[PDB]
């Protein structure tokens, strides 16, 4: 019966890949108020600390969430250090602090599939290929498909969030929509996955064409 | 990767100062409130007090506020609690706290290294030993309605009391999904689906609900 | 922080095939009291309505959910009769009503694609089944899978609640694990997709075997 | 499939008594609280009052307590409302509604055959007060209440001579079958309904609704 507040942990694809990691500290529910909300950030070993990013705009539903993002070293996230995001709202009556930082748990590699559909009928013009990511640990994962070695945007092919393997992991299901003008450029289409516990380079890719 | 360093034992008779300091790692000393808690042997856990480091602020039980006195120091990331009037009928072990919180009160996450030569609920059953295969029930019930407000610690005997379920309902990451707790308004009930020599310890309820804090009288297995 | 309560529609496996379709109304976020909460039924025409089943249980995070399961003529669904959900409750100031009946939208039919994971190490025995079911509407569906001619319980299959695509329609994954004893009695597994549109008898099939 | 009929419009004369008929079909008649509401001329239309058939009780708005009547019968599955002191100034149409309802107030749905003619605290601000056809424009209406609503609020369409149209229930979501155009969202003392796009085939008056206290209260409404 009080508002509660969530914290994120910078994505693998931000860590490994752009090298720029985003955390995200978010506040919800909050009954709009004229008091001033007050996001504040520290590390563990009480040394400077980078600043944050503060964005704060209300909700369809009318609550009000307020988000602050802060950048991270890379080196600074892997080798475990520990972040604190302080929350204060003059509605609260003490001080509310969230803290994040790098799991320790067993690593399992992720299993890359990529799937294409044959030509069935009444859509020649756009196919579909899915990708299946399987036995993967911690629940940190990043996904995408890149069409001649380009990114492409996150709205373009719809994600699952992790849910638990009926045996050991987690899996996660997508899905792409390619237009005819895309394979007629290029044939060639590799999904590739993200994972901290993912090596050579925290990266796993498949690739098939379009047709076997 | 947060650990706090509790000041070793000291020898003790009626009548002397007595400091103790719990040393903070891991965590900005300054962000999070302080707690000291006294455990004495026999008797469930009561509020002793707790320090804020960032403003120097101060709090203390009903009993023990002119008894103890409070202090930290923000440079060493250090704070220490010091107590007069000694007796031997006060022997206890003291265990230093944090206070990593939701809203105004909440569960605590905290190392043991001390020892020194009231809106209060029912524990029960009070004491069960090891009985392999069994599901156990812990059954807690406070003196005032709480809603959900409760939390639960196991200690180990000799170590540190470990958050094992806050609020209740939901466990603390790291423990098996065996441990489950479930309850509302008075009544709490914390079930072991399958009862293992694997984890034995004391149980002990936790009240935030109102000022002092409160501990059950424990369950040791 | 007003109390809701929700109906659902009847499935198309339940509709369709075991001919027992059981809408649903039910109350959540409900506030312990020791008012008990009385749900009663009726349908649009006056016409006669069957007893409904009610179970009232707790749930984790404390709040009591009440659901009542109103069994329903198949032939009187899809004539689109629609049926009303009544609820009372003492702390409310007035009943509180919700309704339901079949979906007139344009339907699709749905497309099943079926794909069989490569053996991986440490896994010899076991082996992943992948579903994909595509440009379907209104976004009523039930899957299923099918081992030798036996429906594999509904726990055994982890699937994915419809949700729209980016242009028209839904899309569905399933995921299930095969044991190696069950693909040595039977090699062919069949997922197949439950749906007002699918014909002629409302269902959608295609098999995969384990390995060639 | 739900209608609901409301009488045909008669002629009356200063004095005299008047009575609506409403007719429910395709829903149970019992369980749904009826509803009366008027719109005169220079007056945005305002609660009348409403009734429960189930127990026959009724409730009333300040002016209209001594003056309006308000019965129901269950085997017709019908409700009727009768007035009499009648004034010139109390020419009007009258609509019968329906109470579909979470709760104490909450939006209507509702059919649109009343008329009168007889020969001769919290207020609702709706602006602008027209604005003409501009197809492929994007239009924004807004509504301002005296006294914070929370969400309490609803948005109608009424094309002329038909009913008001419900089009958006507690300011975000839509009624289905609507085109996802018409969006509404805003909070406390403010609200806005915004077309994306506007069509000549969707032109109407569109009117403000209050769930948050009693009685409630319309806008005075924006037409196009
Ligand atoms: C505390 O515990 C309660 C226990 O129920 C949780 O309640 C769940 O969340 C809400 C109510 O709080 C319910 O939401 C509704 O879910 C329906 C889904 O049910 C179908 O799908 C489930 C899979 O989850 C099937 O098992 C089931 O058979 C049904 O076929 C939706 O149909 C409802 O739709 C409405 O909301 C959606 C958004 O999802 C809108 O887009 C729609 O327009 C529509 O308005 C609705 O979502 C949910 O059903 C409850 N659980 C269950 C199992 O029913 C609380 O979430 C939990 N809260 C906390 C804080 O712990
Ligand atoms: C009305 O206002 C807004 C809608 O406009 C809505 O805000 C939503 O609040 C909920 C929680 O109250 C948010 O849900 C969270 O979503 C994050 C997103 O990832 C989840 O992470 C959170 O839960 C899980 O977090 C981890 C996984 O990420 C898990 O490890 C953890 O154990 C949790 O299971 C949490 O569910 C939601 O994100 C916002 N909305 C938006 C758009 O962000 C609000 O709740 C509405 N209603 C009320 C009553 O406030």
């Amino acid at each position: 019966r009080g508002v509660s507040a969530y914290l994120s942990r910078p994505s693998p694809f931000d860590l490994f890949i752009r090298k720029s990691p985003t955390i995200t500290c978010l506040v919800v529910d909050l009954a709009p108020s004229k008091g001033t909300v007050n996001l504040t950030w520290s590390r563990a070993s009480g040394k400077p600390v980078n600043h944050s990013t503060r964005k704060e705009e209300k909700q369809r539903n009318g609550t009000l969430t307020v988000t602050s993002t802060l950048p991270v070293g890379t080196r600074d996230w892997i080798e475990g250090e520990t972040y604190q995001c302080r929350v204060t709202h003059p509605h609260l009556p003490r001080a509310l602090m969230r803290s994040t930082t790098k799991t320790s748990g067993p690593r399992a590699a992720p299993e890359v599939y990529a799937f294409a559909t044959p030509e069935w009928p009444g859509s020649r013009d756009k196919r579909t290929l899915a990708c299946l990511i399987q036995n993967f640990m911690p629940e940190d994962i990043s996904v995408q498909w890149l069409h001649n070695e380009v990114q492409l945007p996150d709205a373009r092919h719809s994600t699952t969030q992790p849910r638990k393997t009926k045996g050991s992991g987690f899996f996660v299901f997508s899905r792409l929509e390619v237009t005819r003008a895309e394979w007629e450029q290029k044939d060639e289409f590799i999904c590739r996955a993200v994972h901290e516990a993912a090596s050579p380079s925290q990266t796993v890719q498949r690739a098939v064409s379009v047709n076997p | 990767q947060v650990q706090l360093v509790q000041s070793g034992a000291e020898v003790m008779k009626p009548g002397s100062s007595v400091k103790v300091s719990c040393k903070a790692s891991g965590y900005t000393f300054s962000w999070y409130w302080l707690e000291w808690v006294r455990q004495a042997p026999g008797h469930g856990l009561e509020w002793m007090g707790e320090i804020d480091p960032g403003t120097f602020t101060t709090n203390y039980n009903e009993k023990f506020k002119a008894r103890v006195t409070f202090t930290a120091d923000t440079s060493t990331s250090t704070a220490y609690m010091e107590l007069s009037s000694l007796r031997s009928e006060d022997t206890a072990v003291y265990y230093c706290a944090r206070f990593s919180h939701f809203s105004g009160s909440n569960y605590d996450y905290f190392d043991y290294w001390g020892q020194g030569t009231e809106i209060v609920m029912t524990q029960s059953p009070a004491t069960l030993s090891v009985s392999p295969g069994e599901r156990a029930t812990l059954s807690c019930r406070a003196s005032q309605s709480i809603g959900t407000n409760i939390h639960w610690y196991q200690q180990k005997p000799g170590q540190a009391p470990r958050l094992l379920i806050y609020y209740a309902s939901e466990s603390i990451s790291g423990i098996p999904a065996r441990f489950s707790g479930s309850g509302s308004g008075t009544e709490f009930t914390l079930t072991i689906s399958s009862l293992q020599s694997e984890d034995f310890a004391v149980y002990y309820c936790q009240q935030s609900w109102s000022w002092p804090t409160t501990f059950g009288g424990g369950t040791k297995v």
